[PDB]
This record gives structure tokens, sequence and C-alpha cells, in this order.
């Protein structure tokens, strides 16, 4: 059980590192105001285990030499 | 010999006995060889008509009778008015099939002679090999020699009718150039020179060029430009000069291997102009410029550039050298042996902008050619002070601008020379013409990799002039890209960063066009604003807010 | 042990919860180019246990960007006036290369020999 | 094995017909799951199963049985038969009239899982040829229920069934674009209102389906055009032009084109 707990702790550490990096990127791109506005247009579906983003269909994501004129 | 001073009883014998047709043709040749008898021969009626009548079918078996076709109408064809009688008697049209079926029969002879060597397995000096083979070889040599002469004089009459546009159009309708190129395979100087003169005469027009292009000429002329006859090389080089205009023909020339012989002819002859013009036309694409430096062009071009004593050096050599200088492989060879020093000396002893263009093109490159240029900043900078018209200062300025070595401290040059007040003055929209101002902007950018000049640039008031220039020249992507690149130069030197951020509205102009149509302008804006964001947080917040209002613009419009 | 494991699993659920939040927000609202830029710039600091950024001006590779060759596609930067003058005038002053316009070799007089 | 199972199933359904015996139901359960598992991703198995006309003749009759699990399993089997079927298999499936019995059965289906299977099988079949769309539009109370699955409040909060309904409606709207009666019975339930909202939906498939429907219905009639104009479809249709997904882009652009040609005059 000690190995299982150690692996779980390592998973927590990796997940925390990853999400901290993600927040870094979201800070250099999206302002805090629009981070908050985005959070009001997203919902959690527990049955499927995935997010839901309303309006997912509206998100943002001559000098060539030509000497042919000489001949008539 | 039967020298005569009269007429009749000679053309009379030309339609009654085959063996004596050739002797009569030779006698007519001797009669017409001198020019004083031409008028009497022309006034002799039913004389050319009888020759044409015996000429319409007796040109396929003897070959010696094909001498009778011309050498009499030849001396007629040397005068303009007799060309009307030439179309009257239609010697051109019969000459057409004359040349055509002689070429056909020459190929037939080639194939029988080639297949007669197949009997070399058993040689017995009889009909199998030798004996009759020797006889066929002898009559071959006689027939081919006389027929080559006959073609020489026949196409000679063809040139003497080629002066007219309509006559040449009729001649080109008959697909001359095919058999013309076929005749180029023969080995005899004079007929070849008539062929190449005729072909050059046709080579100005694009219709005859298009009839020429399908069958290779350049490969046939490759083994011929080292020929020993001067007029041959002259008119052949003129013909290649007419053939360089077409791009496809020029790639044919490059792939066949015409360049080494062209450069050899450019070595030292009376063919300087023509060979050098041809070589320059080949240079006009980037692919062929690199093949020059592989011991083909030879650095002798620099030699005859150095010798030429005049106020204005000849245009052709300087143009060839300039277009050679577009490529680093030629540029490295140009500066070999320190030619750039005498290049300076010539450039500065007089106002010759063309050598300045050549060395400017030399200086656009990263290699050691850039490194050598560090020593010429004062000598160039002296003439930068608006001394010799305008067509000279631009080249000096631009040559200096491309001299981007990060280790070279420029403040000495700016305070001694370079007229920083004139740099500011030129940035006025109404000061000078736009190319000079753009070169000044390249200068302002290239003086900014040195920290010592940062304080001078910040104090000089150049930034307002740059901003006004950007505002007044925002339409063209070149000015915008280069000014924004100057801003990129000049931000992260710790002295002009503060001015740009807090005194001028430049980062706003960077916000407005963060994402423009052109990839380069947008890339420069992105890198400059990325460098701005670290030292200033308000412009960073605005940098997010804009381009977030653009990245998801329709999203926000739909929510609103 | 069961209670601790359940609490830890709840922690994992919430961690991937917010991680998916960030991933979806990036995958809908953030371009790939800016993600790559920030990924190249950033670096993790083990001492302070948080992610940091390498400043551009303080990067080890302080070698500066190389000047654009041309915004209009030439071999060198070119003013619009220079392009117009290249198009209309035969003045070699505005061109890098290809400055001479040779003429077609006009056909001479036909008199050589024989 | 596949042929043996299909033979046993068809002979059982022939010799017992529609029976409520539990053992027969369990045997047919085994057979149906076996066919669904065996036909998944095997084109050759699909062709072999569709070459047996008696098999699917036995299958289609099973849709009318009282057990809705049988309905769901037959729907899944017809799904995997109709998915990317060849010309012969499509024609053979059309011949046995599976479309009619499937879509009638959906009206009587009460379980969510069975309804999902049936509507998904209909969506797979509805793109084969215009005859399937004709049979879909010919059943009584057909479109009135097809529109009813768009606003379906799923018990398990899944968007499968609404995606299926949007896909079927897009597929069959080509015939709905030609007859006034079908458009009228669409207007009776305010279908356009549920179609426009689908543009802002959480699922991209739903947006694509809605764009397809808006493309199909807005063309060649003034009444629906002005109805869409009143509800402001022009703004959301214009915003969707530059989408990355092909179907969404074409649907939005074409719908805006049809609306553009009928500006007030």
């Amino acid at each position: 059980h000690q190995r299982e707990i150690e692996g779980l702790l390592e998973n927590i550490r990796q997940l925390s590192r990853e999400l901290r990096l993600q927040m870094l990127i979201i800070d250099n791109f999206i302002p805090q105001d629009y981070q908050e506005m985005i959070e009001n247009y997203v919902h959690w579906n527990e049955d499927i285990g995935e997010w839901q983003l309303k309006c997912v269909a509206y998100t943002g994501n001559p000098f060539e030499v030509d000497l042919s004129h000489v001949y008539l | 010999v039967a020298n005569i001073n009269d007429m009749d009883e000679y053309i009379e014998l030309l339609y009654e006995d085959i063996p004596d047709k050739v002797r009569g043709s030779a006698l007519i040749l001797q009669l017409a060889r001198n020019p004083d008898n031409l008028e009497e021969l022309l006034l002799n009626e039913t004389a050319l008509g009888a020759l044409a009548r015996v000429l319409r079918e007796d040109w396929k078996q003897s070959v010696e009778l094909a001498t009778n076709i011309i050498y009499i109408f030849f001396c007629f064809s040397s005068f303009s008015h007799f060309h009307g009688l030439i179309t009257h008697y239609k010697i051109g049209a019969l000459c057409m099939n004359i040349i055509d079926h002689e070429l056909k029969r020459h190929e037939l002879w080639q194939e029988e002679l080639s297949k007669k060597k197949k009997a070399v397995d058993e040689d017995l000096e009889n009909q199998t090999l030798r004996k009759d083979y020797d006889k066929t070889f002898k009559k071959y040599q006689g027939l081919v020699v006389k027929q080559e002469q006959l073609l020489r004089v026949a196409l000679y009459l063809l040139l003497n009718l080629a002066e007219d546009t309509r006559t040449e159009l009729k001649m080109r309708n008959k697909n001359i150039v095919h058999m013309l190129v076929k005749a180029l395979d023969r080995d005899n100087f004079e007929l070849l020179i008539l062929v190449v003169s005729f072909l050059k005469k046709l080579s100005i027009f694009m219709e005859n060029k298009n009839d020429m292009v399908e069958m290779d000429i350049v490969e046939k002329l490759v083994k011929m430009i080292p020929c020993e006859h001067e007029d041959l090389l002259n008119i052949t080089l003129r013909l290649l000069l007419n053939l360089s205009f077409d791009t496809g023909l020029r790639n044919k020339m490059v792939q066949v291997g015409l360049l080494p012989k062209l450069t050899a002819l450019l070595g030292n002859e009376n063919y300087k102009q023509i060979a050098m013009c041809v070589l320059y036309h080949i240079s006009m694409d980037d692919r062929f410029k690199s093949m020059f430096a592989y011991t083909d062009c030879i650095p002798q071009l620099m030699k005859m550039l150095f010798e030429c004593s005049d106020e204005r050096i000849d245009l052709e050599l300087i143009s060839f050298c300039i277009n050679l200088a577009a490529n680093k492989r030629n540029v490295q060879l140009i500066c070999e042996g320190n030619g750039l020093k005498m290049l300076m000396k010539r450039a500065l002893k007089l106002k010759d902008p063309l050598l300045m263009k050549m060395i400017r093109n030399i200086s656009q490159h990263d290699g050691p050619t850039k490194n050598l240029f560090i020593d010429y900043v004062g000598d160039l900078a002296a003439q930068i002070s608006s001394d010799e018209e305008e067509e000279f200062v631009i080249e000096c300025l631009g040559t200096l601008a491309n001299l981007t070595i990060p280790d070279l401290d420029w403040e000495l040059v700016l305070k001694e020379y370079k007229l920083v007040p004139f740099l500011k003055d030129k940035l006025k929209p109404g000061a000078a013409e736009d190319d000079l101002v753009l070169e000044v902007v390249i200068m302002i950018g290239t003086v900014s990799m040195d920290d010592s000049c940062a304080a001078l640039l910040a104090k000089s008031g150049i930034i307002p002039a740059l901003i006004e220039l950007l505002n007044a020249q925002q339409e063209d992507d070149e000015f915008v890209c280069q000014i924004i690149y100057v801003f990129y130069q000049m931000v992260f030197h710790q002295a002009t960063r503060d001015v740009i951020i807090k005194e001028t509205q430049a980062p706003a102009y960077l916000i407005d066009l963060m994402h423009d149509k052109n990839n380069e302008i947008r890339k420069v804006c992105d890198n400059t604003l990325d460098i701005i964001a670290e030292y200033d947080e308000e412009w960073a917040k605005k940098i997010q807010s804009e381009k977030f209002r653009w990245h998801n613009s329709q999203w926000l419009e739909m929510v609103e | 042990h069961i209670k601790e494991r359940q609490e830890l699993e709840q922690t994992q659920n919430e961690l991937t919860r917010e991680l998916k939040l960030k991933h979806l927000i990036i995958e809908n609202f953030i371009p790939l180019e800016e993600k790559n830029k920030i990924m190249n710039r950033s670096f993790f600091d083990d001492e302070e246990d948080h992610w940091k950024l390498h400043p551009i001006t303080r990067l080890e590779n302080q070698q500066m960007m190389k000047r654009p060759v041309s915004a209009v596609g030439y071999k060198r930067p070119l003013s619009q006036h220079a392009r117009m003058s290249m198009m209309i005038r035969p003045e070699p002053r505005y061109r890098a290369e290809n400055i001479m316009l040779l003429e077609l070799d006009m056909p001479s007089r036909t008199t050589r020999d024989y | 094995g596949l042929q043996a199972i299909a033979e046993l199933l068809q002979v059982d359904c022939e010799m017992y017909g529609l029976t409520n015996d539990h053992y027969s139901v369990t045997l047919r359960r085994y057979a149906g799951m076996a066919l669904t598992n065996l036909t998944f991703g095997d084109v050759a198995n699909k062709a072999t199963l569709c070459s047996m006309k008696g098999c699917m003749r036995a299958l289609v009759a099973q849709l009318k049985s009282e057990s809705e699990d049988l309905q769901q399993v037959i729907a899944s089997v017809l799904r995997n038969l109709s998915w990317r079927a060849d010309v012969n298999s499509k024609k053979t499936l059309r011949e046995v009239g599976s479309v009619k019995a499937l879509m009638e059965c959906a009206l009587e289906v009460k379980k969510e899982s069975t309804l999902k299977s049936v509507l998904s099988a209909l969506w797979n079949l509805s793109a084969h040829c215009t005859e399937n769309k004709a049979d879909i539009c010919a059943v009584d109370g057909a479109l009135a229920f097809l529109v009813g699955t768009l606003t379906y409040r799923s018990q398990t909060n899944t968007l499968a069934i609404i995606e299926s309904g949007g896909g079927i409606l897009r597929n069959v709207s080509s015939l709905i674009a030609t007859n006034e009666d079908h458009r009228q019975i669409l207007r009776e339930n305010n279908c356009l209102q549920t179609l426009l909202q689908h543009l802002k939906s959480h699922s991209l498939t739903i947006v694509s389906n809605a764009c397809g429907t808006l493309w199909n219905l807005s063309a060649r009639n003034p009444k629906d055009q002005e109805a869409l104009w009143d509800m402001g479809a022009v703004s959301m249709l214009k915003n969707l032009i530059h989408s990355k997904h092909k179907m969404i882009a074409m649907g939005s652009a074409a719908a805006l084109r049809n609306l553009m040609a009928n500006r007030p005059a």
C-alpha cells in the first residue's frame, strides 16, 4: 500500500505541475475578466466526464522576370 | 576550257544529253561568275526558263547537275530588282524541295554507308567488302562535296531573298528551319556560315524562333563556336545573342554546356560585346548565376573592370558584374585577393554609381565579404554628406546600411560623419524621394545595434520623425515593415525603450496592425510587442485585450 | 486507508477537472502559435516550486533577429516608388540587378562571299 | 459462425413468429448481440448478412414485438447493416422495408436506449437514397415526432438522440423543401426556433446538423425566409461562415445566401 500511496502522491504532484503551467499560459493569453466571463458559459457533465462550452461553434480556434512582352 | 564571248549553243545542249548537262552547267557557271556579263545573261530570254524546265526533274540522280540550280541566278540575286524575276521563275520554291530531298538523300546515304560496314565479318576486297565499297566511298566524297557547295549557294540565294518580310514569311511557311537545323550537322565551313547567318536573320522573329525551339540548335552550335573561321564565330555568336531572349532556349543553352565556351570567347578577342551580352542574358535567372563561379566565368571580369580608364566605366561589364554579385558564390570570388580595395579606389576617384551598386550587392551577404567592409565606413561616410548629386549618395548609404556586424561601434562614425542632423532631416516626408528616405531608415535601424548611440538616438528627435513617416507611409508594407523593424532594433537597448513606451504612441501603432495581411510585418509587430510587454505591464494588458477582441471577435459580437 | 484513498481520488478528480477546464479554454480561445511561444519562453523553477518565464532580453541566446529581406518579395527592401520606377523607367539606379535591357540582334546586310 | 447464428435466428423467427415466450426472447437476444458484435467493422460480414433476404425479413418483423429490448437489438443490427453499406446491401435493405417498420416503431418506443438505437439506425439509413427519405416522410405522425427529438430532455443528459434527430431531419429535409404540407406541419411545432438555437449548442455535430437544415428549408419559399428574417437568423448565419468544419461552413454560407436574395423590397 506504501507503493500505491507513493504513486498516488506522484500523480498529484504531476497533475499540480501541469495545471500550474496551464494557468500560467491562460494568464499570459486570457485576461482575468474574460477568464471569469468564460467560466460562466461552461458547464460540467458528470455522466460523460467532459466539459461543455456554449457556442463551441463560435470560438476563435510580381517581380518574376517576364520578357514575353518584347515579341509582338 | 572553251572560253567564249557569245551566247547560244550552250543552253541548247542542256536538254539533249544527260552526260553533258554537267559540263554545260560548269560553262554557265564560268559565264556568270564575272559580274559584267550579268546584264547580257538576264537579257538573254528563254535562258533561265530552259534552265528551270530541265531543273524541275533532273536534280535527283546526278548531283553534279544541281550546280546548275544556282551560281547564275546567284549573281542575279545580289540585286534587289532581280528578286521579282526570281519570284517569276520561282527558283525559291524549287530550291525548297531541292534542299529538302538532298537532305533526305543525305540521310539515305548515311544509312546505307552505316549498314555497309555490317559485312566486316568476311573481307575479301569484292562486293562483300572493299572494292565496290571503295567506289561507293569515292562517289560519296565527290557527291557530298559538290552537294554541300550546292546547298551553300542555294541557301545563299535564300538569304538574298530573305530581306523582305513577306518573302521571309513565305520561306518560313515551308518549314525552312527544320532542314536548316538538319544541315547544321554537316562538316564544311562556308555552308555552315550561310546556315547560321540565315538562322540569325530568322531569329529575331518569334514565329521562326518557335519553329526553331522544338529541334535543338544549341547542342549543334556547342561543338562549333570553337571553329577557326572568324566570320563564322561572329554570326554564330550574334545568333546565340538572339536566342538568349527566350527563357526555354536559354535553359537549353545552360544544360548543354554553352557557358564554358562563351566565357572562353569572352577571354580575349574581338567578340567582347556579343559574348558578354549573351553571358549577361544567361545570368538573368538565379539558377544560372551559381554555375558562373565554378571556374567558368573566371575573375578576369574584375581585371577588365580595373583597366578601363574613363569617368564612366562601360555599362556592359559593370552590368554583368552587378548581376554576378547577386549570388554569394560569385561574391566570394569577386573579393578574393582583396579586389575590394581597388574597388573602393575606383568607386571614390569619381562618381560611378554602378560600381557602388556592385559592391552594395557584394555587401548583402553574411560571409567574410561583410567582415571586410568594416574598414570602409569613413571612406564611404565622407561622400554621404550630400556631395555628388542624388544617384551617388543612395548607393553609399545603402552599402553602409547592409554592413550589420554587432561588434562594430558606430558612435564614432556618427559624430565624425554620417550627419545625424541630415539623417533626421531626410526622415521628413517632403525632404527627398522615397528610396533615399527608406535607405536612411535602414541606416537608423543599423546604427542601433550599438548601445553607445542609443542615448544619441533618443535625444536626437529621430523618433518623432520615424513616427510621422510611419503615419504618412502606412499604405506600403515595405516602409511599415522597416520602420517597425527599426523600433524592434531600438527598443531593447534600455535607453530608447523608455522613450518609445512613455513619450511616443508607437506601441499603439503596433497594436493597430498586430495581425496584418503580410506575414513579415505581423511577425515583426509580434516580436516587438513581445519585447515591450516585459518592461511595461499596461501595454501587456492592452496587448492581450486587443487580439483577444480579434481572435474571438465573432464570438464576442454574438454574445453582445 | 479507504477514507484517505477516497479523499485522494476526489483530489485527482478535481485536479483533472480544472486541468480540462484550462485545456478546453486554450483549445478554443488560444492559438497554437502563442501557445508555442509561451511554451518556449517558460521554464519551471524547482526552488520556488512554481513556473516562471525566461525574459527575452535576458535569454542566453542574445543574438538578435535577422533583418527582413523584403516585405514585397524582392531581394532587398524596396520602396513603392522604386518599384514604380523599375516598371516605367530604364534607370539602373533603382534596381539591384537586371539593369540592362539588350536589344534583339537586328538582321544585317547579306553579303559575305562566293 | 455468423451464417450459422443468422440461420438459427431466422428459422426460429419463422417457426415461432412473433412470440412472447421468454426462452425465445433470450435466444433472439443472444442472436442479435452476436450479429451486432460480428458485423462491427467487417464489410464482408455485412455483405454476407445482407445477402440473406430471409434473415432480414425475420428481423424486420421483430420490430413489432412487445419487448422493447428486441426493438433496440434489431435497431442496432440494422444500424450496423446500413453503416457504409454497398449498393446491393442498401437496395436489399430498402426492399425488406426496414425503414417503415423502424420509424413506426420509434413512435411506440418508451425506453431511451431503444429510441436511441432506432433513431440512430434511421439516421444511418436516411442518407442511402431518396426513397428512404420518402418512406420517412410518408409515415403518419413522422415529422411531428422528428421535431420532438430536438427538444428531448434525456434522462442521462446524453446528446446522442438529439444528434440523431438533427441528422435525420437534415437528411429528409430535401423532400421537405419541395412540398408545402411538410413545411406547414414543421411550422406547427416551431421547428425553426429549435433549429436556430442549435447553432449555439454545446455539440459541434448539432451545429452542423442545424446548418444543414437551415440550408435545406430556407430555399425556394418566401414564408420560411421571412420567418427566419424575423427571428434574426442572419446574424448567427453570418458569424458561422468561416468555420473549419466543412458541413457547418457550407450550410451557414448557403443559408445566408438564400436569406440574402430575399432582402425586403
